[PDB]
């Protein structure tokens, strides 16, 4: 009993971009405009945004075909790096950042579903809980009934909000398209070079969050058909359409709403939706909200692979890890993912998370495409179908340390309490994994403990 | 490696008591996610809903800048009408939604019958340069008013002959230049015009013909309330400048009392709030009270109209010789080329640019806050009785930023005593609030203060804030 290979070429694609296209590209555009203040810096920025991301997804691409293990992003560094990085690693995704995450999509899923009944004062937070609750139960349950069904799910979100997108895309042609528009020749008037770079590379931060989770591929790879080919493939078609249709997108917000409505708004794309349709104008929000809800899906079933692995190596209990064997779906791992996402509801400070931990992703990719260059210079004798020209790895390298150190220039103290956090996981590491001789009482309650979670799931160990 | 195996499993879990569970857990798992769906509804229904917006209008938005004399606004020098675009910027930097240019048709003298509304005077410029200076405006999202008094030049505004042919031209030339592309008109001095309201309601009327965006102001002199309510019994939506304010209303009780007749006699309908129609603030107001009536202007219920120059407090009793209508603008120190060194530095634009504690950073602080925050734009206003000389009052829309200002008009400090028991519950004031600004420096920005021992300094202004809590 193993998990069986049923992930296509199309269901990779459909994984990518759900992940990659969630809510940033509607909200995202009014902080980016505001920190470039040009419109043509703006545009500026997010192809530069997309060409580096487009860089990093294929290094990954390539480290993936040569490590072909899931758990990705934390799989490379256990091999590489040893144990203790990848244990420490482990502990914050599992900790603090996928259910803060996981849970802040949600809220967003559920109050921009909900903003048609209420357009003007605030959504009740009461109702707003309970329905990112609802989301996540319903997802997670689907998830664990079976796998073929969460692909369904993602392959048709994915669908509707590229559909959304191309709505969007079709509404600024016409704008553009009837007569003036005065937006676009002078695009360079009030070009502000303020601080020169000193701002400039703020832009560029802030276009990073709408070209996040490219790498969520990784996380899934030996559950593909043929992961060597269709890895590289899947990014390689995902990656351009996604820089693509965000400059466009950008181009047809531009093509319709002034720079001081755009620095005054909370949401593009609502003004959008609002001015272009003024009836029905209520289709832009929700399709946003159906957006961040395929969102969820895209998370959960990648967070729990994750947490899989992470019990295949030792680091996490070994409840973990086990299929049912009538649905072969790893419904431990998505029951605790479901938990550990719910019990953040109770966080009335959860936009702060995401602050506390901005550094941590450039770190670890960075961590990562250095791992790659030294296992590829120290064992030169692994499979490589695929092989990225040399110094493109150096300068993503570069370019990631450029960004953690801008991280920590933006806001150090909280970046100071995030090193404190992650310090903190050296403790529970030499308890739990390092610490083997463990007294009798404790080895008799942990086996009871997964005895019974077996018979009432009904799950198996992993045979191989 | 901790557990049973599939064998073992498959023994000891398939007995009856252990597959009941399962779908028990199952059934208690469903029907809480239906409790939860359920709950969520029925919090959902029974919730407050929001409250329509009232269609807002573009000058409705933030405040209007009145240029007089357009000779003297852009100092010594050439007045044409395409220097405007030089300080246009200005204009977004003061965040101004609007603008009056001063009369710029052909008049001679008080002979009705060489002079036109139709034609552009020739000192001033060309109808290529209007029709570029406008769109140039438009471009910029500001809007131009164009006033349309004939007999400017002269004492009297009219050239006291007969009415109804002035009417006519006037009357004529509106068609003219809202086919030329202008926003809107204003008409000054109207208590010369006799039976003036039939001519106005007529050409409110014609200018509504053409959009629903076009707007027309009436000035007059007369500080009577009941003359300045005859001239809008046939009129709803007319926008009336007037000196009614500014009557040497210096203590607080008889402004309140003045701000509060006149919302109870209109209706709570929508007003310009003014010190005069064509004067600066300096000419009814001393030095010491100037920041005080700007932080007034800004959070009453209408149109705040301000004459160009009031942003940094000019006036004609510092630089002599000079015109009581129309004074020189102070743009930097050579802005006066008689008496070259008068010119201080803290009375121009470009010193006060920079000090975080002049006139200009207030004015642009309040009129960013006054085109951006709803209660402002278009929230209900509560005034509360204070202390012997305090206008105290609130705003407040439907769920947003509530906004308390409270003015000492006293020229000796004094406390506050905001004893309200009058305001209704959905605008209580709290017992704490924040501190947007304060006229006089000295009081920290942000920090929560508490409204029970609030004292205030001779000639001061707060202007709270406390979010709305049910
Ligand atoms: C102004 O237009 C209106 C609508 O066609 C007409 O008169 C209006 O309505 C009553 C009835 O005459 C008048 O008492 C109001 O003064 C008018 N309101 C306005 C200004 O719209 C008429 O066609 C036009 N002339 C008048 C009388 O103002
Ligand atoms: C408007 O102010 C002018 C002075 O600037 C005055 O107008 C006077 O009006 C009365 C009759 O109402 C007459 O004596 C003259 O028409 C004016 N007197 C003058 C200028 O000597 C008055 O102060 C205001 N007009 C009003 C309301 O009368
Ligand atoms: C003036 O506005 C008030 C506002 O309600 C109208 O009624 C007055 O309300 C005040 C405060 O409760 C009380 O003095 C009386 O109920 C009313 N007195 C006044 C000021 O008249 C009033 O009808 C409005 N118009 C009048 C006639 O002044
Ligand atoms: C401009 O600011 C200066 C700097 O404080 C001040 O100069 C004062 O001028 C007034 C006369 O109006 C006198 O009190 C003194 O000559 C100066 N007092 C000071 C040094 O504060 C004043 O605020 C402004 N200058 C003016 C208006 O003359
Ligand atoms: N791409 C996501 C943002 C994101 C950021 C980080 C991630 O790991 C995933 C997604 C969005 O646009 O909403």
């Amino acid at each position: 009993v193993t998990l069986q290979r049923n992930i296509t070429l199309l269901n990779g694609v459909a994984i990518i971009v759900g992940t990659i296209i969630g809510s940033g590209i509607f909200v995202t555009p009014t902080g980016v405009l505001k920190e470039a203040g040009s419109p043509g810096l703006a545009l500026v920025v997010w192809a530069a945004c997309g060409v580096f991301s487009i860089v990093g997804a294929l290094c990954y691409a390539e480290l993936g075909t040569t490590i072909s293990k899931s758990g990705g992003d934390y799989a490379y560094m256990l091999e590489v790096y040893g144990s203790l990085p990848a244990f420490l690693k482990l502990w914050i995704e599992l900790l603090i950042i996928r259910p803060s995450s996981q849970y802040i999509v949600a809220l967003v899923f559920a109050t921009y579903l909900l903003k048609p009944l209420f357009p003007t004062c605030p959504v009740p937070e009461e109702a707003a809980k309970l329905v990112a609750c609802l989301c996540v139960l319903l997802l997670t349950a689907v998830n664990c009934y079976s796998v073929k069904a969460a692909t369904r799910v993602q392959d048709a979100f994915a669908a509707a909000k590229l559909l959304a997108l191309a709505l969007i895309i079709l509404l600024g042609f016409v704008q553009i398209g009837k007569g003036d528009v005065s937006n676009l020749d002078p695009n360079f008037s009030f070009e502000g070079t303020k601080l020169d770079v000193g701002n400039i590379v703020l832009a560029l931060y802030s276009g990073l969050f709408a070209y996040g989770g490219w790498n969520y591929l990784n996380f899934v790879t030996e559950e593909m058909i043929n992961p060597y080919r269709n890895l590289p493939l899947a990014i390689i078609i995902s990656l351009p359409i996604v820089t693509l249709v965000y400059v466009l997108t950008n181009l047809a917000y531009f093509t319709t709403l002034s720079t001081e409505q755009m620095l005054s708004s909370e949401a593009v794309a609502v003004d959008f939706g609002n001015y272009h349709l003024g009836v029905m104008s209520w289709i832009i929000p929700v399709f946003v909200g159906l957006s961040c809800f395929g969102s969820v899906n895209g998370s959960l079933f990648t967070s729990s692979r994750l947490f899989f692995v992470g019990s295949r190596e030792g680091h996490l209990p070994s409840i973990l890890s086990m299929i049912h064997p009538q649905l072969l779906t790893p419904v431990p791992s998505l029951v605790f993912t479901c938990v550990m996402t719910l019990l953040y509801a109770f966080s009335k400070d959860i936009f702060s998370v995401i602050n506390f931990f901005s550094f941590f992703n450039w770190l670890c990719v960075a961590l990562a495409i250095i791992g790659m260059i030294w296992l590829r210079h120290r064992k030169p004798e692994l499979e490589r179908p695929i092989k990225v020209n040399l110094a493109l790895p150096v300068f993503f390298i570069l370019a990631c340390l450029f960004l953690i150190a801008v991280s920590f220039w933006k806001t150090p103290v909280e970046c100071g309490i995030g090193f404190t956090i992650i310090l903190s996981g050296l403790p529970v590491y030499f308890f739990g994994v390092w610490w083997k001789n463990k007294p009798k009482w404790l080895l008799q309650g942990i086996f009871s403990t997964t005895v019974l979670c077996q018979k009432l799931m009904q799950v198996v160990p992993q045979e191989t | 490696f901790t557990g049973l195996s599939k064998e073992e499993l498959l023994k000891v879990a398939g007995s009856p008591g252990w597959v009941r569970t399962r779908w028990a857990l199952l059934l208690l798992f469903w029907l809480g996610w239906l409790g939860m769906l359920a709950g969520a509804v029925v919090i959902i229904v029974r919730a407050p809903r929001c409250r329509e917006l009232p269609a807002q209008k573009w000058w409705h938005t933030g405040a209007l800048y009145r240029i007089g004399d357009l000779q003297a606004f852009q100092g010594h020098g050439a007045g044409n009408l395409a220097g405007l675009k030089g300080r246009l910027d200005y204009l977004s930097s003061l965040k101004v939604k609007g603008l009056v240019l001063g009369p710029i048709h052909k008049n001679q003298k008080d002979d009705v019958a060489q002079t036109d509304l139709l034609q552009i005077d020739p000192n001033f410029g060309s109808k290529e340069d209007f029709d570029s200076l406008l769109q140039s405006a438009k471009k910029k999202s500001i809007r131009v008013i164009l006033d349309l008094t004939p007999n400017y030049r002269g004492e009297n505004s009219w050239f006291s002959t007969q009415v109804d042919t002035v009417a006519t031209k006037v009357k004529d030339a509106l068609e003219f230049w809202l086919q030329a592309g202008v926003d809107g008109f204003q008409v000054r001095d109207i208590e010369n015009l006799k039976d003036a309201s039939s001519f106005l309601a007529e050409w409110q009327n014609i200018t509504k013909g053409f959009s629903e965006d076009r707007l027309l102001i009436a000035g007059t002199n007369s500080s009577d309330l009941q003359q300045i309510l005859s001239l809008l019994e046939s009129n709803k939506d007319l926008l009336l400048t007037s000196s009614y304010l500014s009557d040497s209303g210096s203590t607080g009780e008889h402004t309140k009392s003045l701000v509060t007749q006149y919302l109870n006699a209109t209706g709570n309908r929508w007003c310009s709030w003014s010190l005069s129609q064509a004067r600066l603030l300096t000419s009814f107001l001393p030095a010491q009270l100037l920041r005080l009536y700007q932080l007034m202007l800004f959070t009453l219920p209408g149109t705040p109209v301000f004459s160009y120059g009031d942003e940094i407090g000019l006036d004609a009793a510092a630089l002599p010789g000079q015109p009581m209508e129309a004074p020189v603008m102070l743009w930097d120190e050579s802005s006066f080329p008689d008496i070259p060194g008068a010119v201080s530095a803290n009375m121009t634009v470009k010193g006060q640019s920079e000090d975080p504690g002049s006139l200009l950073s207030l004015f642009r602080r309040l009129s960013d806050q006054r085109s951006k925050e709803r209660s402002l734009l278009h929230g209900d206003f509560h005034a509360f009785s204070a202390g012997p000389g305090l206008f105290s009052y609130i705003r407040h829309w439907d769920q947003n930023e509530r906004f308390l200002v409270v003015l000492n008009f006293g020229d000796v400090g004094l406390s506050a005593g905001l004893q309200a028991s009058d305001l209704p519950a959905s605008a209580s004031l709290p017992a704490k609030a924040d501190l947007l600004l304060s006229t006089q420096p000295g009081r920290e920005e942000g920090s929560p203060l508490e409204l029970e021992r609030l004292k205030l300094e001779p000639h001061e202004g707060l202007l709270l804030r406390f979010p709305y809590a049910a």
